[PDB]
């Protein structure tokens, strides 16, 4: 059974380069047809996505308000990725989650969440 | 009573390995991989019994790896199409199934090309493409093409790739005839969707395959033994137009009449191939009936084919039901379900007519038997001529107790 | 933009009964739909894939359906580990917006 | 490398017959290049694991280690005449880092 | 190669540590290539060189001559633990063709009897 | 209590070797050398105490050669100016320094061009060139330029570069923190007098270095912190006329009114930078005074630097006593400290305005306190930055006694 | 390679000799780099045919096999003293593949 662990800073100050590391424990970062999803999800609303990272051809994706603060790296050792996020300020605050998603058999190109993290509090201050 | 070694001890373990590329003599555009073609050294064991599982193989993920890899250094050097999201103007055509194209006008800071109807997003007259913003649209390069050439993979030192001859033989299962090659055949591997089109054959009778044959999740395939001719035609002229932005290859319009691209299959050979394969779809008792897939978007309901650089997509469900089949061609597509990133895939001028055969077929088990093609996956189509290789690493590096003075 | 919303915020029901939820879309996405369980706490799970393809390990008291725009999944038993938060969400392309999200109550 | 064919085979005559023993062009050369310093590599790597046990090479080396009949103790017909090296390989499986360990401390000795 | 990590350490840990143990592109893979030959007929160089001595492979072969009490002081008890090859590189500076020369000789001599 | 022997060992035994070329992705003039821009691979090595000494160095012997190497046989396929003896008729021209530029005419087997006074002879009317017979004159080849460019040093098999990352620590001591390092930094190398404009810069406090700091012969130089914005400007427009002899590539006519070509030199950071160094330069006892050069010929007693492969020679004498700057500009140089042979290097059409910085400063101690800056030795402005640098061979082959048998 | 030069003489001098010891750049240097593996791959060739003997490399070795009346016996004035190889060699250039025949047979029984 697939288990999705993630770490990093408890409290973060705002204007600077935040930087997050999940850690994927049992399968492949190579797998067959994945994707290494990055989501928040603030109090008071539902979650929003920032992006995603492909399992093989390193290609990516981002929201269509988040660009140019956004760049997900990820590597062949450790079996881990992280993610790199510029511009904090007051807004990405709550806790974060780094799920996997599996492709959908009925349709191509779906994509839907199964697996899910715990959940890291990113706390935002003076 | 001693304790001894002994070197070159012809012995081996499963591990994983990096394996590198093979090709004949030439002069998936190669341009990257050795060509290299030396004397195919074949040794066949005896008494030998290795399990084989080519499910759970490790070098299927590094061929995709490899491939995806050399698909993106490909299309690297290639020109983007992100500043395009200027609103067309769609109009309609320039004798059925007339209105699956309309030409479409764009600034440019005025030129026009032929865009088909499902290209661009039914925006509600203006229209616009199916993905301009969020989603980056990258052109292949003419300079090059990506037909199927045939290759072959060989393992470097320290490790080799077990050969299985046996032609009743499943996935799963052990192995008795086994033997020891350096490197693959002449594998001439291609993309497909519910079809497996050139690939290796299979004598004997009908053979099947599956990882657990109870989950309907599961994909099941069967590799065929008689080949069935598979050519179709593509009845259309088209042309060729550049606009400067950054060439932008693409139609610029019609000379003659339109045409949908359609044509007829074998029947005799098709019904053969059916009733063989119903043969042993009984076993493994409950009564079999054929049916077309559940739904979903296109490429996943309809036979989607390649044919010298040009996508094709034909209705094939009246095939799995009770021969013509009705085709349609778009420019458009998203290779590996990538999201964000597309694929232009620009025409060629003139009519196109290739050659091809059947060497296998995809059936997906539907629960609640009819037995329903689809998937959708390329893993099993390129696992479906890589069942008879295995890599493995040799240590000789063997220990046997013997009375040494 | 895809925008996804949600109604009603919220209802009540008891032990046992049928609760339904309804959500609705900006153009129609034909199937490509998913829902999602969120308890209080930690991470949510998966619940229904696809608006009409069940999880494995998920009981049969789930059942959904709905095709183009409009979408409504309904509920037929309402157990004491079913008290959590629903959330609709679309993936026809990026990006990959979530619903509202709505709750139950217990009178 | 390439030696097995011996495989699945009595360990006598296995014994035996191991005693007995533009661009197109500057890519090919390159990658077979690399496959042959790759496969020099991997010979030196294994004659200075089969060197630094105290044997220098040969075929066949007899150490100073005794055996121990902790480690599945049978006849020496048991083994040498009745089945191949996998059945040997799986055994000796459960304690191979054992038996190095105890090999590599007895040569230092000498 | 690269077993410099070990330096400025106790020998210990370091005895440990191995006793465990378009163009642009060709042209970078061509000088790799090139410079791990070199260091391969390196080590074969080196090899040879101590197989002259009676030394074939067997990294870790002690001698065929006992040592003196002329060339230098002190034990195992306070070598081993806290020193480098620091001291021992600058004390062998001394009598360093010496010490390869004594041993050549000794081992033919074994190799006569 | 026995001999051992043992391989693999870390010991490094200083020895003498060269350097190979390396450099980053491209496409001073290059094309003798291979691009490689690997990852940086650095390995810590703690608890090593090495000492460094940068003045009695061969690497940076061994680097002279090869650039000096390079430049010789880069000259060699340009044209000789050997027979351009002829006597010449300078005249006046017609807002200072108006008798600096004079009109001189060559029969050349007729022809005229502008010369320089300070770049001829005053033979005392008729005039001659600067050295004509027992020195020879060749000129640079325009199809390639001799421009700054960054490149590395990288060592073969068998021996290692060891990088001191104590930012304070001077050329001589001992180094705490020293690491192996394979390759060598982006270096730019550049020439300049009196000054170091492009280089390295260091961090914390400002620094000095020398080799004795009491005989009055050795230079001494101060690596900078702050980077001193110097660009300068070179207002004149020229033009270009060739003279078949054999092309003569140089300057015909002038074209424009003639203005002062001058530095902007900042006050503030200026005298920020003198009060930082003097801060310093005041310990090691009694006062410290700023007096400019001894005297001796041109390019000694004034700055010297490049702009685009063109030589400005600034007076910088009212810098170093108490900010525009005067320049002067010449073509025909003795480089390298070469008697016999010299270079035309003919100038650009058109205005060169370029970008650097200042990362040091060359001191040198008066007899008889007064710094005054000069020393003339370029050694020193290529050691500026490869202090942090060594050659080194290694030997795994310990020695150690214990037991045997 | 190369040892050539201690030929002619006697092989006493010889054993102490012995004892005592663009792109058309790129492809010069893959020819060169191809040449010099070819040539490390003969050597490790030879290496490991002198290895299989028992004698495991080095120089000088000692093989425990006796020598035979029947292989030209002489005395030892005869050949260590007023020859060199040339004629040697000739002279055992007959049954030369029985001789390392017997010589790997006869340590491989000293090992067992
Ligand atoms: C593929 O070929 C094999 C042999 O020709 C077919 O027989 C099946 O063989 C396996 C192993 O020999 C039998 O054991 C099973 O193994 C799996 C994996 O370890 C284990 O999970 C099962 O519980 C079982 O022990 C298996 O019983 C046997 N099948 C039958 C019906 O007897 C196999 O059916 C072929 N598969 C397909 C999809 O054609
Ligand atoms: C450069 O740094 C060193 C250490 O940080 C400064 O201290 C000087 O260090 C040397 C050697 O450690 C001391 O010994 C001297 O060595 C020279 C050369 O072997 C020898 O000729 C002298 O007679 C003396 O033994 C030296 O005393 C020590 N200096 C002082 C004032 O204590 C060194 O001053 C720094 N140099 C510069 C120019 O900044
Ligand atoms: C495994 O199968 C292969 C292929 O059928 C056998 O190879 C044949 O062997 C015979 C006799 O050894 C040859 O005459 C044929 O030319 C071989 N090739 C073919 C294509 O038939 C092989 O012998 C089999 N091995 C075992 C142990 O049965
Ligand atoms: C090829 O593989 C099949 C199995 O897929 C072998 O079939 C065996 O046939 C015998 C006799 O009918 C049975 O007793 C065995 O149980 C079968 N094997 C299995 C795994 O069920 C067949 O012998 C193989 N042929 C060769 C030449 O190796
Ligand atoms: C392509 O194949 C599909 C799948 O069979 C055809 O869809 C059928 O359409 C008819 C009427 O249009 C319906 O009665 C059937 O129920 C449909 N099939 C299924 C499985 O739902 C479609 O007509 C074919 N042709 C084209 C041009 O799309
Ligand atoms: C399957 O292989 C055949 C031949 O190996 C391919 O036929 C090619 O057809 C094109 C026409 O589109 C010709 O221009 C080529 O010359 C043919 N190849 C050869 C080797 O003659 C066929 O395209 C392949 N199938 C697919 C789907 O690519
Ligand atoms: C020597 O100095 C370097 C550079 O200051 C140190 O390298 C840093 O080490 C820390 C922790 O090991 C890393 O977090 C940094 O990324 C390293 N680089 C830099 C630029 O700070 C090195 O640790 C020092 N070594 C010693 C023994 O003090
Ligand atoms: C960098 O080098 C300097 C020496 O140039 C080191 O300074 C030492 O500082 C301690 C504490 O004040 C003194 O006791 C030593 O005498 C100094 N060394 C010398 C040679 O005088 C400094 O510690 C070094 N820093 C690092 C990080 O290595
Ligand atoms: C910086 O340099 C420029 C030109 O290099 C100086 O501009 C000159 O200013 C004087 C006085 O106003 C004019 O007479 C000159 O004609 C100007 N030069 C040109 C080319 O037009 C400027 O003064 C310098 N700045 C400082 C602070 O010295
Ligand atoms: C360039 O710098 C020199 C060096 O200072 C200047 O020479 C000075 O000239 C004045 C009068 O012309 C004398 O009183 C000074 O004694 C000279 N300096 C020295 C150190 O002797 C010179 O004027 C500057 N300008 C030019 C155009 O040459
Ligand atoms: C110091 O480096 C800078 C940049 O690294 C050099 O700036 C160059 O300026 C010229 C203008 O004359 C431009 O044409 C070049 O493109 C610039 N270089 C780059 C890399 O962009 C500057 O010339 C250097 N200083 C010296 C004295 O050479
Ligand atoms: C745009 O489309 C309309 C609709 O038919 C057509 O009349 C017009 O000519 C097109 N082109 C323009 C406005 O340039
Ligand atoms: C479609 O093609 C016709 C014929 O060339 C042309 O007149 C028309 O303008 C084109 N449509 C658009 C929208 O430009
Ligand atoms: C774009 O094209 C339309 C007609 O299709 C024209 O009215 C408009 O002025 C054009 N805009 C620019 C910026 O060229
Ligand atoms: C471009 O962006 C807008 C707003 O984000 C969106 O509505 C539209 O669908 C995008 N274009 C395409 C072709 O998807
Ligand atoms: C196959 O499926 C059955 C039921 O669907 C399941 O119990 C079993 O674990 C699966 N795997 C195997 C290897 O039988
Ligand atoms: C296709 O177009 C070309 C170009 O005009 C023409 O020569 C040819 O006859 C056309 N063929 C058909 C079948 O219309
Ligand atoms: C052959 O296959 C077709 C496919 O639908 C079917 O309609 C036809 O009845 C078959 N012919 C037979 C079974 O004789
Ligand atoms: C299924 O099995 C039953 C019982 O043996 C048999 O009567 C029936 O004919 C079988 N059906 C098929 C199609 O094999
Ligand atoms: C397939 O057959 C079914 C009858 O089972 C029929 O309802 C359906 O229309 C057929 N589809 C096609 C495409 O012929
Ligand atoms: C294309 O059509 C022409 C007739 O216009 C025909 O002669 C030619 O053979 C066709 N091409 C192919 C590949 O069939
Ligand atoms: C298809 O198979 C038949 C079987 O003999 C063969 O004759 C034909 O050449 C094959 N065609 C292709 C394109 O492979
Ligand atoms: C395989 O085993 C049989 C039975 O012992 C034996 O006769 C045969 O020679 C063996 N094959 C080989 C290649 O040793
Ligand atoms: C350096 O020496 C200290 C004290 O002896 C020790 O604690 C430390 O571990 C040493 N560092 C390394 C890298 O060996
Ligand atoms: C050489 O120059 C002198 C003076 O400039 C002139 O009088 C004479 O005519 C010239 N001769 C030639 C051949 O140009
Ligand atoms: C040549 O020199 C004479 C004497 O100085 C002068 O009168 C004449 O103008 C000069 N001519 C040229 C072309 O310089
Ligand atoms: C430095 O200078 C002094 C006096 O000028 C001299 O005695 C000494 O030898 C020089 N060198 C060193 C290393 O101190
Ligand atoms: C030099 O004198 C000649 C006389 O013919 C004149 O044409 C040329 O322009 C002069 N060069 C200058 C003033 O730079
Ligand atoms: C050049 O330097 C001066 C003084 O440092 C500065 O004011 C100016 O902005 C710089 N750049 C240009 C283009 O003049
Ligand atoms: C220089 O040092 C000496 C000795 O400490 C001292 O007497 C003298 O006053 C110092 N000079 C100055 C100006 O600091
Ligand atoms: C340099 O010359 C260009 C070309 O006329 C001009 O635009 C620019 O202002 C000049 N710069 C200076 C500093 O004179
Ligand atoms: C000079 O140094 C400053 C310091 O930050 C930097 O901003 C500037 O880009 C540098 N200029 C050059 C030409 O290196
Ligand atoms: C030369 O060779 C002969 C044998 O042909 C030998 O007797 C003689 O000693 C040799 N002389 C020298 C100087 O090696």
């Amino acid at each position: 059974q697939v288990q999705l662990q993630e770490s990093g800073p408890g409290v973060v100050k705002p204007s600077e380069t935040l930087s997050l590391t999940c850690a994927v424990s049992g399968d492949s970062i190579k797998s067959a047809y994945q994707y290494w999803n990055w989501i928040r999800q603030p109090r008071g609303k539902g979650p929003e996505w920032i992006g995603g990272v492909y399992s093989s051809s390193d290609s990516t994706a981002y929201n269509p308000s988040l660009e140019s603060r956004v760049s997900i790296s990820r590597d062949t050792s450790n079996n881990r990725f992280s993610l790199n996020l510029r511009s904090v300020t007051a807004t990405d605050t709550a806790t974060y989650f780094c799920a996997r998603s599996v492709r959908d058999s009925r349709g191509w190109g779906r994509y839907f969440l199964d697996t899910w993290g715990q959940g890291l509090l990113v706390t935002v201050s003076s | 009573l001693w304790v001894t070694v002994y070197y070159g001890v012809p012995v081996w373990k499963e591990a994983k390995t990096t394996l590198f590329c093979a090709s004949d003599a030439k002069a998936w555009a190669t341009h990257a991989c050795v060509p290299t073609d030396p004397n195919p050294q074949e040794m066949v064991l005896e008494n030998v019994t290795e399990n084989f599982n080519m499910w759970k193989n490790d070098m299927v993920d590094q061929m995709h790896e490899d491939i995806i890899s050399l698909w993106d250094q490909s299309l690297k050097p290639c020109v983007k199409l992100t500043p395009l999201c200027v609103t067309l103007n769609c109009t309609n055509v320039n004798n059925n199934m007339k209105e699956e194209m309309k030409n479409c006008s764009f600034n440019t800071t005025k030129e026009y090309a032929l865009f088909y109807r499902l290209d661009i997003v039914p925006l509600n007259s203006e229209y616009r493409l199916i993905n301009c913003n969020t989603s980056t649209i990258t052109q292949i390069c003419p300079k090059v093409s990506f037909d199927p050439i045939p290759i072959h993979y060989c393992a470097p030192a320290g490790y080799a790739i077990l050969k299985c001859n046996n032609k009743t033989f499943n996935g799963t299962g052990p192995c008795n005839n086994v033997s020891t090659v350096q490197c693959t055949h002449g594998i001439k591997p291609v993309v497909s969707t519910q079809l497996l089109l050139n690939g290796s054959l299979a004598e004997e009778e009908i053979i099947i395959r599956s990882e657990n044959l109870t989950d309907n999740a599961k994909t099941i395939i069967v590799h065929l033994n008689e080949s069935v001719e598979i050519n179709c035609t593509r009845p259309n002229n088209m042309t060729r137009k550049s606009i400067r932005i950054q060439t932008f290859y693409a139609l610029g319009d019609i000379i003659g009449d339109i045409r949908q691209p359609h044509c007829n299959i074998s029947e005799a050979k098709w019904n053969k191939t059916l009733q063989r394969v119903k043969k042993k779809l009984k076993e493994h008792n409950k009564t079999i009936k054929f049916a077309p897939s559940s739904g979903g978007d296109l490429e996943i309901t309809t036979h989607s084919f390649n044919c010298r650089g040009e996508f094709f997509y034909c209705n094939t469900s009246k095939l799995f039901n009770s021969i013509t089949l009705p085709c349609r061609i778009k420019q458009i597509i998203n290779m590996w379900q990538e999201v964000g990133r597309a694929m232009y895939a620009p025409p060629i001028a003139g009519n196109i007519t290739c050659k091809s055969n059947i060497t296998g077929l995809l059936l997906t088990r539907d629960g609640g038997e009819t037995f329903r093609p689809g998937g959708g996956d390329m893993r099993d189509n390129w696992r479906s001529e890589l069942y008879k290789y295995k890599v493995v690493e040799i240590k000789p590096l063997g220990i046997a107790p013997t009375k040494c003075k | 933009d895809i925008q996804m919303t949600q109604s009603p915020s919220s209802l009540s029901a008891s032990v046992g009964d049928t609760v339904t939820i309804t959500c609705r879309a900006s153009q129609s996405i034909s199937t490509w739909l998913a829902w999602y369980q969120q308890k209080p706490g930690k991470a949510p799970k998966v619940l229904i894939y696809s608006a009409s393809i069940l999880q494995s390990g998920v009981p049969s008291r789930f059942r959904g359906s709905g095709s183009g725009s409009d979408f409504t999944l309904t509920i037929g038993s309402l157990q004491i580990e079913d008290f959590a938060t629903y959330f609709c969400q679309q993936y026809t392309g990026s990006p990959f917006t979530f619903g509202g999200g709505t709750k139950v109550e217990i009178k | 490398l390439g030696f097995l064919g011996a495989a699945g085979s009595t360990m006598g005559a296995a014994s035996n017959t191991l005693t007995v023993q533009m661009l197109q062009l500057g890519v090919w050369g390159f990658k077979q290049l690399q496959a042959r310093v790759l496969a020099i590599e991997r010979y030196l790597e294994v004659q200075q694991l089969l060197g630094i046990w105290g044997c220098s090479g040969k075929l066949i080396c007899c150490t100073a280690v005794p055996w121990n009949s902790s480690w599945s103790n049978k006849s020496q017909e048991d083994i040498w005449d009745n089945m191949t090296w996998m059945q040997w390989d799986r055994e000796i499986g459960n304690y191979t880092d054992t038996i190095y360990r105890l090999l590599e401390e007895s040569q230092f000795q000498q």
